[PDB]
RNA sequence: GCUUGAGUCUCGUAGAGGGGGGUAGAAUUCCAGGUGUAGCGGUGAAAUGCGUAGAGAUCUGGAGGAAUACCGGUGGCGAAGGCGGCCCCCUGGACGAAGACUGACGCUCAGGUGCGAAAGCGUGGGGAGCAAACAGGAUUAGAUACCCUGGUAGUCCACGCCGUAAACGAUGUCGACUUGGAGGUUGUGCCCUUGAGGCGUGGCUUCCGGAGCUAACGCGUUAAGUCGACCGCCUGGGGAGUACGGCCGCAAGGUUAAAACUCAAAUGAAUUGACGGGGGCCCGCACAAGCGGUGGAGCAUGUGGUUUAAUUCGAUGCAACGCG
RNA sequence: GUUCCCGGGCCUUGUACACACCGUAACAAGGUAACCGUAGGGGAACCUGCGGUUGGAUCACCUCCU
């Protein structure tokens, strides 16, 4: 539906969960798939495999848009990250970029309170 | 950052994120800042780094083997 | 072109890398013998085989 | 163990035909030590089951040996950390060692009578890809697509 | 009176130095609208909670608040504390080439004064993120602890009080003296800066070392080395860097700074072993690949136990059980 | 073949131990690094936040470029 050829999809593996979401060049998101929806709950949504069998939650169903050339753009440094490109990659896609548009802030805030 | 090469690739290749930062940005901003705490973990690292410096210069002499 | 047989490329040189300065006169590099002399006198380095 | 890296050894041929791996085939046979008597067994099982393949006592053990000769052999080798198996590439030395080893390992199966009809059978099956002896094989022909990828 | 001391002027330099203010941009939270799914968060695992009143997530637009990625460099400024975006206004400290001068105008110092991270409190604004007290789910014999969902003081700005510290390269301050290399960082003089250099002169700082000192480790031109000068501090530890009095304080306390009694130690550096769910390597059928056994069955022998008139005692994980 | 496993040995690393490994708070990285200062709280050790220091440990492996 609303047909788009080039997918925005953002693929945010933070620490332990990878999300792969395609939207709109514009901004109207497609579909979704993700490291804690499709099962893999544990120290296994902070593996790339996991991130492979979200890039393929986020190949089906998806179809339906139906995208060729995506724009890949990664954000956060987490597991996956090459695991889940290529898992596009042999889902029948073809990437026209991979961008790392990470979410930045400029030492804006302070980060957050966690892990010891 | 941001890689295309044209067409012929059939690979990811974010060979340049890694030249970029990658986890750069991150290593200050995942885990609470501490202020000083990295500081003193610098001293020790560049101490062991120097002295590979040193170790360079201390088998250059002889190694008789 | 070997450094065992000949030797010095450079004036007074170890060519495994061991002995630059030219105050090396006539020590080897004792693993593979690099007399420390004249790249001249390498123009009258006679071997066989 | 920690050392050995020699192969095999010499061993005694058989006394009739120029096969040395005919002569480990008596070797895995020879039940509990006794050579000639296992050994004449072989002849009558050989002869019987060559025929009932239909050719030669050379030719109908070779269609009959290149069935139940190993490929690979999955070994706990591990090299990451997680818990896999890998596929090995068997050594020459070693390929008819385990394909004579299961057909005798099948001449126990099936008991019918003699062990020298026996074994007459199961070669004579494993020449046709029919019997236990071959089925072992199979199985683990299955098990090595699973696990070659880590290279 | 004269200058190798202090210091000033002429000409220049770099910067997270301080006070006040303005501004740009990303991200987090929330609100409204377009889209859409059945899951989001987190942990070793789980769960309260959110959600079909369409959350999490994405795009556009907007209102607050704190802090400045990459540049980043045992790099820089400073008495110290402390402090990283840019700029404007005021302005301080440090240093250098070439000269002119007063002519030791120099140093330290109890009582005293000023600066004084963070935090607490009074007052006026404020709240995205995190977080004392507290509620809940659990690992657990228990949780007022590790973790997570919320959340107040606080975190931020300005005016004061408390005037406290590992305010510690633990190295007080000014001056003089003492073979070098690698650097980092900021200027200048001289020569073909023709080009990413060479030879000197000062500041700060790091590593390896010599003269020297010390218990050792090691510091080493910025010294724990050699002297002069000034102040403070110690006479075993615990009691105790505390109570109370002077002084100050709304509050939390702080500064100066004790005793009785008690023990016969307290402290520090450096090593050989014990141990390691720390690392490397080497050996043995330990294992990988196989054959043959005990255990399922019969016979022979021995032990615990039982029983009996008595069924010697010894050995009794490995190293007792076809042993005496 | 030494990565898995049982035992032995050499080198190295760490110890406030050598009398020699109600709650574990420090000493191995004590499996949540230690210590000082400030405020508050809790049966109690101490915990949380903030600043500072070294009287602190390993920088061993798994994947990619000449």
């Amino acid at each position: 539906r609303k047909q788009v050829s080039d997918g925005v999809a953002h693929i945010h593996a933070s620490f332990n969960n990878t999300i792969v979401t395609i939207t709109d060049r514009q901004g109207n998101a497609l579909g979704w798939a993700t490291a804690g929806g499709s099962g893999f709950r544990g120290s296994r949504k902070s593996t790339p495999f996991a991130a492979q069998v979200a890039a393929e939650r986020c190949a089906d169903a998806v179809k339906e848009y139906g995208i060729k050339n995506l724009e890949v753009m990664v954000k956060g440094p987490g597991p996956g990250r090459e695991s889940t490109i290529r898992a596009l990659n042999a889902a029948g896609f073809r990437i026209t970029n991979i961008t790392d548009v990470t979410p930045i802030p400029h030492n804006g805030c302070r980060p957050p309170k966690k892990r010891r | 950052i941001k890689v295309r090469e044209n067409e012929p690739f059939d690979v990811a290749l974010r060979r340049f994120k890694r030249s970029c930062e990658k986890a750069g940005v991150l290593a200050e901003v995942r885990r609470r800042e501490f202020y000083e705490k990295p500081t003193t973990e610098r001293k020790r690292a560049k101490a062991s780094a120097v002295k590979r410096h040193a170790k360079k210069l201390a088998r250059e002499n002889a190694r008789r083997t | 072109f070997c450094a065992r047989i000949f030797g010095p490329v450079k004036d007074y040189e170890c060519l495994c890398g061991k002995y630059k300065r030219l105050k090396h006169r006539g020590v080897i590099c004792e693993k593979c013998g690099v007399e420390v002399t004249q790249t001249k006198v390498r123009r009258e380095r006679m071997g066989h085989i | 163990p920690r050392r050995r890296v020699i192969g095999q050894r010499k061993i005694l041929p058989d006394p009739k035909f120029g096969s040395e791996l005919l002569a480990k085939f008596v070797n895995i046979l020879m039940v509990d030590g006794k050579k000639s008597t296992a050994e004449s067994i072989v002849y009558s099982a050989l002869e019987t089951l060559a025929q009932r393949s239909g050719k030669s006592e050379l030719e109908a053990f070779e269609v009959a040996l290149e069935n139940v000769r190993p490929t690979v052999e999955v070994k706990s080798r591990r090299v990451g950390g997680s818990t896999y198996q890998v596929p090995v590439e068997v050594r020459p030395v070693r390929r008819n060692a385990l394909a004579m080893r299961w057909i005798v390992e099948a001449a126990r199966k099936r008991g019918d009578k003699s062990m020298a009809l026996r074994l007459a059978n199961e070669l004579s099956d494993a020449a046709e890809n029919k019997g236990t002896a071959v089925k072992k094989r199979e199985d683990v022909h299955r098990m090595a697509e699973a696990n070659k990828a880590f290279a």
